[PDB]
């Protein structure tokens, strides 16, 4: 969460400032960092810890949407909320069945 | 251990008991010795020392996974890996094999081996008794394939003290 | 060798192979397992040296009328001295004895075998086979107890390289 | 083959499985290894040759009248011939008799073996397992010397692979 | 030397007897043969060779500092080193090994496997024993997790001559 | 399994069984053991074990195609990289080749070897049978090349108990 | 099985453990191998099927009056039959005989062996290890010949995995 | 070959017959089978193969050069390189090791062991015999350790046949 | 073969017989198996298989050369080849090497061994008996060195079957 926000150009601090060039307006919302942050530290855990990368990873797998279409968008403003967050990360991915190996 | 396999009318199936016995002792009741394979398209089933079956399982995974699936040849493949000239491992066990394609059973000392024409093969202790039922009812009744396989099984666990009675079925539509 | 005794919907039937065989080659492939006796009233196969069979077969026709006719008896009394006299424990063989109400299999080491609620024995090397192909059948198909040993004891002597064609088969009456 | 025999709150209980074997397979699965005797007044189980039993259990009923009933002395007088003698010597198996008062183990090697504080045989292969079982029960648990003996030899047949599930207990009186 | 695990009620106990058997002496009674680790947080136990289970030990100990100490998975990659190509040293021993999340038991040969679903485990050359009291209890008895077990090596001990008494039980919280 | 080959009058023929036995059981009569190489033109029949019969057969086909498929050569050649000095894994086979050159037998230890004169070779476990088979007509019948292998290899089987019916015989125009 | 038997300053005492074991398994460990004989006037411990005792302590009582008494020659005497009766070698065990005046071991292989200077007995797989602490004990201490024999099979059992606490004793008078 | 250690009042003691045998002959009477290290502050007495044993005890001797001595540590360092993943030539012997610090006996299987409490620890053939008699002594006598040590082995000796009466003691102010 | 050297009275004699036998056959009467290394300054011995003597004997020669000659060391050297950490060949063999400092007996499994102090060393399958020869004259008669080992070889050959008496006495000056 802090990392997520606090340091000089943070992750939020730069998409923000990015999309500030197409010419739009973003603004994570605290209820969203927290998510984002319960969601890169989830997957560290439970699949292969890479730190603080992860959060390069949870980030840039939620602004793909708004990234690409973010050139047609001049004048508006977007508001990144949990519900939005939530809806970005899908939940779990692959049936990731390590039982193939075990009898 | 028993691992019979039956194929008619379209259909493929490849079942067997669950029963993995430390020397004369049951270790547990409940084992998957079928598995499927390749995106849940082609069917597998190990017998022999749990250690070299599942050894050998994935040996023959790699290979699917490097050769568009075409079964007949991955195994063809796998075997030559044994026949080239620093005798592997030589894993002991057993694996029966089939898809939409054909069956096919592979040692893990280096061959491939196919059944005689009555589709019908049977790894493990209990195979042979399994093979004779097998064997029997297709000459002698219309019983599906997936059924057959599941009487097999059966007359075996009540003969082969290795080869209990919780079987797992995976047939292949 | 095997042997196969069924008894299904009114019939006794007791038939086998005839592979006499010394190590692994074939010594003599038209030979008897199955002999009538009691005044052709009980019939009976073996799986042994033929001679031990006879010098037990007539041990028992004289234990059988001592009890008066009563199968089982006859049989129990015979599993009694075959293992305390020291002159039969060197008969090693299995044994299969029927007639009109049940059927019973013979041991010399161990003791007598009585069927399951299906009627069924098998002794010699190949016997389980020959079983597996039997109790399935007996089970789904409507076969004659003579068109069951028939195919069972193919599908037995095509597996046991001990095993092989020439059967006798032996109804009643 | 699994026998056990529990004492608790005036029941003396022998039940065991009902699996003859020969080598890995299965020749008969509704045997009886609990037989009852001497005018129904001493039950007692076995684990061998059925026969090798009778032959054994009929020398102990007569070698139990001369000592008046007293079901030990019928015993020791037993190990005391079954070792000198050399047409038992050949005789190898397990026994356990009970009645009444005490219940007692027998050898054919070694000699009768006297329970614990706890009032418990078993022998068989499966012995020990059932055993295990039982003790435990029968020192936590309040149940019946019958509804233990019937628990313990689940708990044995689901591991020994020659102990199995039909089982024949027989309470007293 | 005997190692049982039970798993009941947000409670994981694994614990064993002490006892190091040179051929048929003892070398030391008190040893600790279940013990912590990452951190204290995973329970291990480990059987056979004094010299292979503690190579074996230390083997699953590099896998957990390297996986976040998840367990499960930790296993299988340990198992996979086996399966991979060029057989290892092939460790002669046993390891019963659980957390808060599961419970598993792996072989030095190469495979990871789990339990029925009584959440019970037994390594060692007692262990079925304790497994039968424990399998028992269990299922006939409300005792605590951390009770069985106590009671179930305790059995096993008193039945297995290379089992002490001088147990070590390390639970989870 | 039964091999023999006998060559007269401008007719070299090499045929064969298709019995592939695992330890006393059958697992596929129908199997080709005797075969073509070179755009076929060479013939070939292996001997042994499945997997290292193969393994030698797969060799000696190498070093033809190395060699414009002048068989004797080729056979010298392979037979040196087991005289070499790194001992290769040493299959456990044996092969008999022909061609319209001449006739010749390998072993997968390391020596090529010469028929006496009547032009005979048979390997396998049948093979002396099959031979005498043919050592005898030859010596007595001018009965084809393509007719004494098709007699002696039946003779054989009626003999061999790892040795069947279903033959395979490659002649060479 | 561990006996041991001490003499010193006007004592003769014989004590040891009480455990019967079958192969690695724990069968009963109340047993009592020492026992009075000959109107409580000689006593003596076994190492054996305690049957193949009696029959011997048994055939010792009679062999000793012959001789009026004087041990050592009813030992002798003993020994001189054992080897001699086919019926005699087939009881394997060793045994210790002690009374008012001296102490003996006799042997069913080898022969009778007089204690040392020192007046110390012992037999059984644990033997050694209780005459190690034994002579030991009687040669710095000043302890009874009760209070060494004591001690001494405390020392043996927590060895010998076939010797453990529960011993009996038995001082004279 | 006897080596035992006897640890009490700051006094360590390690002591060791001198026999070396070649099978059932005697090479040499007297040998020095304890010795000292570092400087002459830790005791080193080995058992088993000379070979191997020297070479057991020359590796712990470079071990506790790179160890400022510490023992303990040095112990567990050698004992890694069995454990590694190159299962090292395991030489077939045993090492009793101590000095001021603690006691510590090695096998060249991999393990690093510790003593009971008695601080009694003795390996060789004749070892138990040795433990045995000082196992006892210091229970029972004030006997100081440079003398339980000296008795300990005499005793041993006087039964074990490769054990001889050379002794060699090295104690540690 | 027999081996013995004798020193005394600044004589140093290592002779033996010259008999090679091949299984229960003789190769060759006349062989020497005493020799001279050095520039001929030291005496050699050598026992056991023809092939690995013959490869101990030159691994001592180059020692020497590379060692001033200076035997004992020499020895030492060779040795530690052995307790390095890569286990040689291990030759099946035994060498008695002396010279005007020191007589000393080498194995090829990797130690060096002293004499008792009668000087006296002997290898080979009669050595013990040249031995016990020389180790009696020695004691009892003022015999010249270059005389006992005469004597003592000849009363072993009339002993050992494997020993004849063409015998080869290198002396050193
Ligand atoms: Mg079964
Ligand atoms: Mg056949
Ligand atoms: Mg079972
Ligand atoms: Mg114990
Ligand atoms: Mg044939
Ligand atoms: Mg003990
Ligand atoms: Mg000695
Ligand atoms: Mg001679």
């Amino acid at each position: 969460e802090r990392i997520l926000t606090e340091p000089h150009a943070s992750l939020t601090e730069q998409y923000k400032a990015l999309m500030a060039t197409e010419g739009v307006n973003i603004a994570f919302t605290t209820d969203a960092v927290k998510k984002i942050a319960e969601a890169a530290f989830r997957v560290n855990e439970k699949t292969e810890n890479i730190g603080a990368r992860r959060l390069h990873t949870v980030m840039e797998r939620l602004m793909d949407k708004i990234s690409f279409s973010a050139s047609d968008m001049n004048g508006q403003t977007v508001n990144i909320d949990a519900a939005y967050v939530a809806d970005a990360l899908g939940e779990v991915v692959e049936n990731e069945d390590l039982s193939r190996f075990i009898l | 251990t028993t691992i019979v396999s039956v194929r008619r009318n379209g259909q493929v199936v490849v079942g067997g008991d669950g029963q993995v016995s430390l020397g004369n002792t049951v270790m547990k009741g409940n084992a998957r010795k079928v598995r499927r394979l390749y995106n849940g398209k082609v069917l597998a089933g190990f017998a022999g020392g749990t250690a070299d079956a599942f050894t050998l399982f994935e040996l023959f995974e790699r290979k699917l996974e490097m050769h568009q699936g075409h079964l007949l040849k991955s195994a063809v493949e796998l075997a030559k890996d044994w026949r080239t000239d620093r005798a592997l491992r030589k894993l002991e066990a057993m694996l029966i094999v089939a898809d939409e394609k054909e069956s096919l059973i592979i040692t893990g000392i280096g061959d491939v081996v196919q059944p005689e024409e009555d589709q019908i093969l049977a790894i493990g202790s209990g195979g042979n008794y399994a093979l004779s039922a097998a064997r029997a009812l297709v000459e002698n009744t219309e019983l599906s394939a997936h059924e057959i396989v599941e009487k097999s099984l059966r007359i075996a666990g009540d003969i082969c003290v290795f080869t209990n009675t919780n079987f797992t079925i995976e047939e292949l539509p």
